[PDB]
């Protein structure tokens, strides 16, 4: 009867119809919904357990730059920064902290190293005047939770009443039992019937760019779930 | 929809990013402020056991470590910023921690030493003691966590809100 | 075995050297440790009682101020005034509620009166253009208090919680048993533990001037206290 | 080391600079306002005696006295600023202090009328009463004290924490 | 508050008024780099399994030769030592001084337990063998005890009285 | 009042500028609440009321 | 002890501090907040019950 299946972001054992992704609000500072998951016709129901259910969740935003004569080869930024699980060093991360493109040379560009204190990155390259540039740094400052609706956009109710910070998820270096998230609460569904996974924060996320090289989808999300066939 | 009435001790973690607590800067040879002051909110009930994490996570100005010889206590207090020697926990200097792997490694996780329990109104102080001709704190990449919700490893902090519960105000004159 | 002594701001039965001074801070109103006595090593223990040990502590402050041609004879302050236990007569006080002398002529400077109302004073000469001038009037607007330490500059507790006002310090007559000061609370320490005496207010106040005629250290603390041997 | 466990019942004094207290200017023939609030901390009982000394010492922006013909009023309030007719004391007026010695001199130390308690929420107000084309009050120079610590002569206030005794909620209601 | 035990835990270091240290030339075994007394009506506890961390320095903030030896050692009273109650004589070097004190399998424990009666005196003396540089007393450090942790002991106090 | 229309009486002049608060309309009204974070704990009623109809009665 | 008091979008029993305002959204629909009353310090406690206290809101 019952399996322990991951979910995503995109199709899955869902079918790319009942999920929905979105951006976030910059602005006003709200309580926004980026991803939900309907409960689709053919299951009969979902659970969701704290403490059993593992996790990742790898966001970031895009920001873009101007190519000028001098050489720049270091960018500011308008998002708190820090490196992936702490430390000093690129290419010994769990994930690359931040990744860059060039509009005109449709290359990567490496990195090389930051301040990590302010709102700053290095760039190992020299880029042109004029070049287009887009980067896709982490992203901090943030909180996520979760809730429930009964197919009308109607509340019923929270799975977990604090919020966790995605500061604090890119600082625990993820995918380690022991050592991996999880969450509190125990909620379930049944058909139709949706849970939205929230955002606040200020930085402006993305979930698809058409131009990012380490796959096509920027950001990701993976969960896992129990299910009653 | 359905949730689970998860019980009222609700396992938690405290951060910069919360009402109840607040920070502000530190120079040198300067151990009698909080570089961070956290108080117990209305009606609620906070519980820190023995073996909980403890996680000061400082930074200078420039962004850097500062000396190791630096000293850390938390100290619990009596209302009206009134410290109190009893009940002191977490002595420890600020190096020998590697902030790379200090949370994520239950090695390297510093626990506390005894026991502790924060009533609806009271203080908890973090002092800090510099030695001179060194370089300050600076409150926005300075950091504190205690708890380790998110893992087998360590322990939480307890919550409770004080108006659920009958002999919540016993355990509050408990201490 | 017991005895009953007087500590004061220097040496005394300690030796200069477990003494220490330090003034306070201006910008930042903070509980800053202007004294602190510590156990010297060949005695056993030190006690201290309210209502039963009396007391004095006469601080002052210092500011100075230009000569000119104009004949000034009066000089506005920084810090609130109000004379010794009340009176508008000087010389008639316990001690003069301010102090002058003038660099240049290395004389004292009487006073004649004051409005103690607004930050004012009288002076009976006329200093003249150019010449340089000091001034150690009465300090005001302050709280003191005490507070224990365990070799380590870490805290255990508090003599007393609330703060009494210098202000009031200086209102009551002292040195005057019936009226004399008796604060509250009964402290005791051993070897090397630490009394420190501690002041909130805002104004600068002093201990070393080296060209101040009444003495040489302006202010002055003399306390009672219990010892064994 | 070693302190002595003194009585809950604590012996303090009010004044200007704590958190519990409040202040504003006021201008002329202007009786409705407390030129100075007070309200009860929580989780505290404050009891002020019928021998309690008493000291105004308003000022003046340009630092002088006011006219003696003013007028000052302590008094009680129910909550929501409520005033009340029982309960009030300390209805003096402005002058026949003599400011210089009226703390110094028990003669001059101007008592109240009867006694008082503060429950743990309460409000205890001066109304000031001015005299018209006059000078208005002046915060910053002003003042309020009453008890008398730190003096043979003269009371104090009695406080004590609302949590350590089982009958504080019954002088609570007895008021 | 709850109570606390009489038996605290506490780790020692160099700010602290019942230690001392002073500088150290080359080949000068007698002379103790760092000593340590009982306080009054204090008795201490320093159990077998007890980290111990010494960060001796040159005066330009070097290491020194690892070859260099330390031994900490009971005294009894007027600074006199004794063979037996001894315990740590290791050398200077195979430390880590970067992971030293963090990581437990670079730390250094104790080979017998000890203890420290109100008036006692534990030395720390240095064997540096000679044409090397002196130690300085403005950087180096002493620590033994690891309180606020896991792994590790920490260093017993309790009031005589 | 049928579709988004409204008269006026007077005549207004070219260049002068007005100012209109008509009626509101088509909207959903609902209670919650917080404790003192921002952070719901519930809500008083699942259905909202439209205003059209508060309107109305 | 009990009463039963109107309340009002400024002031009233509060004094316009533990009021707030504010306007909606229109090109996000979303359910905007655009009052909020907190129970101040003076207080006890605030109940509300339905089919018993009338209402109005132009």
């Amino acid at each position: 009867q019952t399996q322990e299946y991951t979910i995503n972001h995109t199709g899955g054992v869902l079918g790319d119809s009942y999920v929905t992704t979105a951006s976030n609000q910059t602005s006003p500072q709200r309580e926004t919904a980026v991803l939900s998951f309907e409960c689709p016709r053919k299951f009969e129901e979902i659970n969701y357990v704290g403490q059993r259910d593992a996790t990742r969740f790898v966001p970031r935003t895009t920001e873009s730059i101007t190519g000028s004569a001098n050489d720049d080869t270091v960018v500011d930024l308008t998002a708190n920064i820090q490196p992936v699980a702490g430390e000093e060093v690129i290419a010994e991360q769990d994930y690359p902290v931040a990744v860059a493109y060039n509009v005109t040379q449709g290359v990567e560009v490496d990195v090389v190293d930051a301040d990590y204190a302010a709102d700053t990155v290095t760039l190992g390259t020299n880029p042109a005047d004029g070049d287009e540039v887009k980067v896709w740094p982490i992203m901090s400052d943030g909180d996520v939770q979760f809730r429930l609706i009964n197919q009308f956009g109607q509340e019923e109710g929270r799975v977990y009443p604090w919020s966790t910070p995605l500061y604090r998820w890119h600082d625990f270096p993820q995918l380690k039992r022991g050592r991996e998230i999880n969450l509190h609460g125990s909620a379930s569904w049944s058909e139709n019937e949706t849970l939205e996974i929230l955002l606040d924060a200020p930085q402006a996320l993305t979930w698809e760019d058409s131009d990012y090289p380490r796959g096509q989808y920027v950001t990701t999300l993976e969960q896992d779930v129990e299910i009653t066939l | 929809p359905e949730i689970g009435n998860n019980g009222a001790e609700k396992q938690i973690s405290l951060h910069k990013g919360q009402p109840f607590i607040d920070t502000q800067d530190v120079g040198a040879a300067d151990p009698n402020t909080p570089a961070v002051t956290i108080e117990g909110p209305s009606d609620y009930v906070i519980a820190i056991d023995a073996g909980t994490p403890v996680a000061p996570e400082f930074r200078d100005a420039n962004g850097d470590k500062l000396d190791p010889s630096t000293r850390v206590t938390i100290q619990k207090c009596d209302k009206q910023g009134n410290p109190l020697g009893d009940g002191i926990v977490f002595s420890d200097t600020l190096g020998r921690f590697e902030y790379s792997k200090m949370r994520s490694d239950p090695d390297y996780m510093r626990k506390t030493t005894t026991s502790l329990m924060i009533d609806e109104r009271e203080i908890v102080k973090i002092f800090v003691e510099v030695p001179p001709n060194a370089n300050g704190m600076d409150a926005d990449n300075s950091r504190i966590t205690i708890g380790d919700d998110t893992s087998d490893y360590g322990k939480a902090v307890g919550i409770v809100e004080h108006g659920d519960l009958s002999p919540a105000e016993s355990k509050a004159v408990r201490q």
